[PDB]
RNA sequence: AAUUCCUUGUCGGGUAAGUUCCGACCUGCACGAAUGGCGUAAUGAUGGCCAGGCUGUCUCCACCCGAGACUCAGUGAAAU
RNA sequence: GCUCGCCGGAAGACCAAGGGUUCCUGUCCAACGUUAAUCGGGGCAGGGUGAGUCGACCCCUAAGGCGAGGCCGAAAGGCGUAGUCGAUGGGAAACAGGUUAAUAUUCCUGUACUUGGUGUUACUGCGAAGGGGGGACGGAGAAGGCUAUGUUGGCCGGGCGACGGUUGUCCCGGUUUAAGCGUGUAGGCUGGUUUUCCAGGCAAAUCCGGAAAAUCAAGGCUGAGGCGUGAUGACGAGGCACUACGGUGCUGAAGCAACAAAUGCCCUGCUUCCAGGAAAAGCCUCUAAGCAUCAGGUAACAUCAAAUCGUACCCCAAACCGACACAGGUGGUCAGGUAGAGAAUACCAAGGCGCUUGAGAGAACUCGGGUGAAGGAACUAGGCAAAAUGGUGCCGUAACUUCGGGAGAAGGCACGCUGAUAUGUAGGUGAGGUCCCUCGCGGAUGGAGCUGAAAUCAGUCGAAGAUACCAGCUGGCUGCAACUGUUUAUUAAAAACACAGCACUGUGCAAACACGAAAGUGGACGUAUACGGUGUGACGCCUGCCCGGUGCCGGAAGGUUAAU
RNA sequence: AGGACCGAACCGACUAAUGUUGAAAAAUUAGCGGAUGACUUGUGGCUGGGGGUGAAAGGCCAAUCAAACCGGGAGAUAGCU
RNA sequence: GAGGGCGCUUACCACUUUGUGAUUCAUGACUGGGGUGAAGUCGUAACAAGGUAACCGUAGGGGAACCUGCGGUUGGAUCA
């Protein structure tokens, strides 16, 4: 929408709600539903190893196909409706002989639409080709990096990708970060915008609410000692050294990219 | 008021139970060192 | 002043007297604008002060009641 | 025994993990037990808790653990797929009248039900460690249909009384009851049939999924009570004969209706909210294999076993834990009457207990209570401690404010009981007659029966009605942290810590990063509106100077400079 | 509708009180604070000693703690009581 | 005796006490801006192309007259 909340306890009048009347507000397919139980941020044998991730509530995990398996097949789009597992919204598409998936969802909010991959299929946004068959200037919505291994980038809520140039059999993505990339020209693309949209608009209301999201404090490390967190100091309010890491290395400005597999098909990186 | 002990031989046997001490490097040693002591039993769990 | 040593500074408000408080003066041993600088609705089993209320806190305690104490028959420790 | 005092949402009764004969009876004197023991929970000899259904196991699964083949590590050992364990959760099936010194859904009796087997009959395609369905899940709230229970009638049985009155300005006890099966109602939810085509469900499929034309709707699905039915029974005021007595044990009357409400049922209903809230097997279907010598299925009748371990008792405790029989800990089940909003609190049932060292005395002093002259914080570093206030309905209510708040600001008024309006109003319920009948355990309409405020008015008592229990320190100035929340368990609950938010920054997914050298796993199966690291901490108004130091990012030539 | 009004259970541990060879190796009482919430909690599993787990106090880890408990090096070493 | 007063009493009641909130004149440590004299100090802001044309509006900035940026004007001189 979005729209203003009102207070009930001192204080929540200037929160705002996202609020999208258009989805179904009814239950999720049941035959792609995985327990997907939480692990508290603490490996197989640990001990934490991601911070800060803690608590439910408990939530079922829903597959989504991301890989597209098939092709060319003729579908419709039965139902919009939200899941939390994201911030996207999702969509459920129904093929011509009665098989039910998971998708991610257009900009659309009108339903019924049909939908197929090809080439020969209608030049629509929703209905994924090749990128070997578009023009420069377009938008993607969300693209698979290797042929035939599924969608990855722009899944978030309004978020898209751009492709900048084309040549031979490769096309060049510019991403909204201010990262600038080729991929093979047999990777599909979907075409236009991502679903929601509205989700940054979106701010919470009161500390507790943010407990039933999977978060849970932890104390600030220039506010203990050195033996605990490496950022503690003594008598604190004035540290006199660089912040730092649970591990006493910088937590300002200091690059951590070192993948060395990828970075060949790269022209231009986020600042 | 509370003490530490609480019973329940569902978690107290396989807490100290026999059968993953029969089972694990250093609970098979505290089975040998109990034959060599010459205790009567060598479960603590019954 | 949650910051100023000599120093219990000064004046207005104030108290029977205030090294109290509030406001003013700048007359702050190196307060000072992202650890911000200053106000500030809401919150306070909240420090510094005032009034209004109420009192065994006090002037100063007087009596009344139980259960110990005291005394008796039995059980019967420790530091040293 | 009798009388007394106490608990009675427990100080009663049942229970899971807990322990395991401490149960029931006789007996003991030696040891033990806060005194003394004639007593035992301590000793000794006897008596006893029977199951297809209730518990656990047989079968299933979460978090997790273990693990052939496959991998890591001197090695022990560790991961991890097939596989297999795993309860705090899912698994067809029960009721309660008798019989005793302990127990019984188990024995006795009556009846129902589950899985498989063996027969008997009719018809017959059934079926997997495969497909589809189911299992299947959160938070809150208000209606509709009800019910155990209580309250009061009718019904059954009785009293009319000692002290003042009680044959009528009424009182005592009874009025109980089933799993299952039926009707399927109430409540709830909801479009079928026919012909027919099809790129889906790892193979296959008449199941499920996708779609058209035709036609018609008043049918379907799900399920409390009521009533039926288990029951022409059991139980039950009573009835009857007898050991001259421990009970005996056959037989039996009334056994109906309203009203208020669930902590219970329809209800794994409805509406609503946004945190969208386990899985699998048994179970229901579709098909592969297998087979017709059948096996299996549907319906009906007969009929066999159903093991394994459990079952006593203590149980919010001298049978569980506290060194001890110690003012302690303590998951679950249950909810009578008066008052009350209530599981507060005050008095009492049913039921239980009398705190297992006591007896005198009536010293201060001391713990804990009651009342208090004439003033008042004069006390104390601190109005500390104590005290006042206080209920619950209505009126009234400032500065400041971000106009939400502040606000229970401040302040004021009223309060019993009786009677009447109305021999009981208003609220709720509801029968007869009548009316309407997608037809009836129905609806509309109106008030026989029931339940029944509160207010006003007028009396009435005392100085006194919040008549007991119940139950706020308020306002003014100022500091500080925005707030609710957290913390040194056991001298600090705060101004520190946390937070929506705000800022700075890392990160292109085999992300950054963690622990491990790795094996893996978590981040995340998320994807820059996402995730990681750090600081700062509502909001409003604003926010000067500095690159010498310390770290980062970019520039990329050159310098110091390694192995080579 | 509520990290809303009030208030038992329950939980917290701010003030008062009793206790100190305790009834209790901090417990028991009253007031106070919270009381569908960032609340409170039963059973299991996972994490451990230079190692865990922390809305943090260098708090706590089976009565023991800024290195618990148990077994060894080891009758360690001590210009010292 | 009665009738009526005086007395008593129900009603209203001046006078009169408090709480809580407004209102109004004057006054208050101190302080901002206004007025003032005087060949002050510092700069020279408008009048002329007024010394960098000026003015209307407006945000920021300096010790200040004002300066800078942007929109609006040309009531303004110079080839014009």
């Amino acid at each position: 929408a979005v729209v203003k909340c009102k207070p009930t306890s001192p204080g929540r009048r200037h929160v705002v709600k996202v609020v999208n009347p258009e989805l179904h507000k009814g239950k999720p397919f049941a035959p792609l539903l995985e327990k997907n139980s939480k692990s508290g941020g603490r490996n197989n044998n640990g001990r934490i190893t991601t911070r800060h991730i803690g608590g439910g509530h408990k939530q079922a995990y829903r597959i989504v196909d991301f890989k597209r398996n098939k092709d060319g097949i003729p579908a419709v789009v039965e139902r919009l409706e939200y899941d939390p597992n994201r911030s996207a919204n999702i969509a459920l598409v129904l093929y011509k002989d009665g098989e039910r998936r998971y998708i991610l969802a257009p900009k659309g909010l009108k339903a019924g639409d049909q939908i197929q991959s090809g080439v020969d299929a209608a030049i629509k946004p929703g209905n994924t080709l090749p990128m070997r068959n578009i023009p420069v200037g377009s938008t993607v919505h969300n693209v698979e990096m290797k042929p035939g291994k599924g969608g990855q980038l722009a899944r978030s809520a309004g978020t898209y990708v751009q492709i900048v140039a084309r040549d031979g059999a490769y096309v060049t993505l510019r991403l909204r970060s201010g990262e600038m990339r080729k991929v093979e020209a047999d990777c599909r693309a979907t075409l236009g915008e991502v679903g929601n949209a509205e989700h940054m608009l979106r701010v919470l209301g009161k500390a507790g609410a943010a407990r039933w999201r999977g978060v849970r404090p932890t104390v600030r490390g220039t506010a203990m000692n050195p033996v605990d967190h490496p950022h503690g100091g003594g008598e604190g309010r004035n540290f006199g050294k660089h912040p730092v890491t649970p591990w006493g290395v910088q937590t300002k400005g200091k690059k951590t990219r070192s993948n060395k597999r990828t970075d060949k098909f790269i022209v231009r990186r986020r600042s | 008021m509370k003490r530490t002990f609480q019973p329940s031989v569902l978690k107290r046997n396989r807490s100290h139970g026999f059968r993953a001490r029969m089972a694990t490097k250093n609970g098979r040693q505290v089975l040998a060192r109990r034959r060599a002591k010459g205790r009567a039993r060598l479960t603590v769990s019954k």
